[PDB]
């Protein structure tokens, strides 16, 4: 019952809802943009370095 | 920005309140110097000033390297009706235990909701939150939209 | 001397030329006295959060810059224009506890402050009255001890009271105040005029007739309420005072220029209230 | 993306291509009310065994 | 399943152009505060002041 008020005070639970496109589409530009965009270079990126 | 200096800085004003002496002297730090100068913005402090380690400067004096260790800056007390205005001085955030609030959470503690085990803000109460290093008042820190440290309560 | 003028005239460009000047090539800042200056200026052009930033700094920088009684006595002026009376007050109690000998300005300037403050509920807080009570204890403080008086200082005394009358509505001490003062400023100007008194009678009624008084005369008029005590009436001082300038008026009108005020002591109606505004416009 | 954590060599030489790093994390302990640091020791792979103990890397 | 299919690709650039919209005008926001101080601060004696320091 405590739980229910970070929910909307909604008791239970529905299944979760699905996606009908299980991947992003061609027309998200952002998206593609930031997949696209050079990797942040370091340890504040997420990448390998060059020479490692 | 030592927490240590701003818990001494409290406690030395509350010394000097209890014995109602009608000038103080702090340590001539940016922390200390933003705090003095918001506790006087509320009307808690009568006048603040540069110095010396003796006293309040006779002429204007520049801050170098040279003469930083011997800087204080000396603040004039109010005591009203026989009662001292700034009476108690505390700290939130504790060297031990710092509290970085989010914005929210800091409208909460204004609107009387205890948050992280602080006591909401009274009515007659001042909180200050650095944000940026910058030192306010919790309610320009809200006005700002800044997330920001809970450092201290002057009642 | 070249702050002073510039706040006389106005002029922000002047003023931020002569201090870049010298500071650039002379190597001279502001001191006390200029300090002081440009928190008239400010005060001059309704701009009160920069002269209370520069009283501020006035106190921070240095012992020598520290504010004395004239800034002090500027800042009560800004406090007036603000009508904020808690900082008038705390800045009296500053001026006590920092060992500042006040004046006669000071106290005028007290009292003029809770004056306008009183004007209405919302801006006294809800105490017009105690306010207006306030400033008269201020007046009479004044008239204990000597102080430093100026010669512009017994002029706005009396504006001062008219304030106090005048947001008391009190009807018969501000129709006394300004028979007083216009017939003592046509006197004197009278008694002291190179030019010949006939000739010369449009300039001697146009230097006598200030506007603010009449103004003070006719708020006195709006505020009128029948039901209204006079808060100087309570205290035996401030009935003693009320008794002295209402003799002294309903003498004066007893015993040339005349003024077209109705021969009572007071007014009990609203149509003789009527009659008087639009006789003295 | 691939978990990324900043860390410290501690040990390194020990084994073939293979050091401890160091990660600290920021967690909220609430019997505390604090937020305080929470530490663990990984071993990671270093291969061309670039890395030395004291130099702070990825991992 | 080509309705559903086109129109949650609509959709899902309907929410990207909302997103868009709004922190467009949160940056017009900060332009009108910049307008805002300045003001303020074209009131430049030039002269040190406290709260600057």
């Amino acid at each position: 019952g405590k739980g229910a008020a970070k929910y909307g005070f909604k008791s239970g639970v529905f299944p979760t809802t699905r996606s009908i496109l299980k991947s992003p589409t061609t027309k998200q530009t952002d998206i593609i943009n930031k997949v696209k965009s050079p990797k942040p270079k370091g340890v504040l990126g997420i990448g390998y370095a060059k020479g490692v | 920005m030592s927490l240590v200096k701003l818990a001494n800085t409290c406690a030395h004003l509350q010394n000097c309140s209890k014995v109602r002496v009608a000038l103080t002297s702090i340590p001539y730090t940016k922390l200390q110097l933003q705090f003095a100068y918001n506790l006087y913005q509320q009307g808690f402090l009568s006048s603040l000033q540069k110095g010396s380690t003796m006293g309040p400067d006779k002429d204007f004096v520049e801050v170098t390297p040279d003469n930083i260790s011997t800087r204080r800056l000396w603040v004039g007390l109010k005591y009203r009706d026989n009662k001292p205005v700034l009476s108690s001085c505390k700290l939130i955030s504790k060297p031990n235990s710092r509290i970085h609030l989010p914005m929210e959470d800091m409208k909460k503690l204004c609107s009387g909701v205890t948050i992280r085990n602080i006591k909401p803000l009274q009515p007659g109460e001042l909180i200050l939150v650095r944000a940026h290093n910058n030192i306010m008042d919790i309610n320009e820190a809200i006005s700002k939209k800044l997330d920001g440290e809970v450092l201290c309560r002057v009642k | 001397n070249c702050l002073k003028y510039s706040t006389k005239c106005s002029s922000f460009h002047d003023m931020d030329y002569f201090i870049t000047k010298f500071r650039d090539d002379y190597g001279i800042t502001p001191n006390k006295q200029n300090l002081t200056t440009v928190i008239q200026f400010y005060s001059r052009k309704e701009m009160t959060k920069q002269a209370w930033n520069t009283f501020d700094t006035m106190k921070f920088l240095s012992t020598k810059h520290f504010p004395d009684i004239c800034t002090y006595n500027t800042m009560l002026r800004i406090c007036e224009k603000e009508r904020n009376f808690p900082k008038a007050l705390d800045l009296f109690q500053e001026i006590q506890d920092h060992n500042i000998k006040p004046t006669t300005n000071t106290y005028i300037m007290m009292a003029r402050v809770l004056a306008s403050s009183s004007s209405n509920a919302v801006v006294s807080e809800g105490k017009s009255d105690s306010l207006r009570l306030l400033g008269w204890k201020y007046l009479h403080e004044l008239e204990d001890k000597n102080l430093y008086r100026h010669k512009k200082d017994d002029l706005n005394l009396f504006l001062a009271m008219m304030a106090l009358a005048a947001f008391d509505g009190d009807i018969e001490l501000s129709r006394a105040l300004y028979y007083l003062f216009i017939a003592k400023k046509y006197k004197t100007l009278c008694a002291n005029w190179k030019g010949n008194i006939l000739v010369d009678q449009d300039t001697i009624w146009k230097s006598t007739l200030m506007p603010e008084m009449l103004n003070y005369l006719m708020l006195a008029y709006a505020r009128f309420d029948p039901r209204n005590l006079p808060v100087l009436s309570g205290y035996e001082k401030g009935i003693e005072l009320r008794r002295k300038f209402l003799r002294e008026f309903d003498s004066s009108m007893r015993l040339k220029f005349k003024l077209p005020f109705l021969p009572i002591s007071d007014l009990n109606s609203e149509a003789q209230v009527l009659a008087e505004s639009n006789a003295i416009w | 993306a691939r978990q990324n954590f900043l860390g410290l060599v501690v040990s390194q030489g020990k084994m073939q291509k293979t050091v401890k790093v160091r990660v600290e994390t920021k967690v909220f302990n609430k019997k505390i009310n604090k937020e305080l640091f929470h530490r663990r020791d990984y071993l990671v792979h270093d291969e061309g065994e670039i890395s030395r103990e004291g130099d702070l890397v990825r991992i | 399943l080509i309705e559903a299919f086109r129109k949650e690709e609509a959709r899902l650039l309907h929410k990207h152009e909302y997103l868009q919209k709004r922190t467009k005008e949160l940056e017009k926001a900060k332009e009108l505060e910049l307008e805002k101080l300045n003001k303020e601060k074209s009131s430049d004696l030039t002269i040190m002041t406290l709260d600057k320091m």
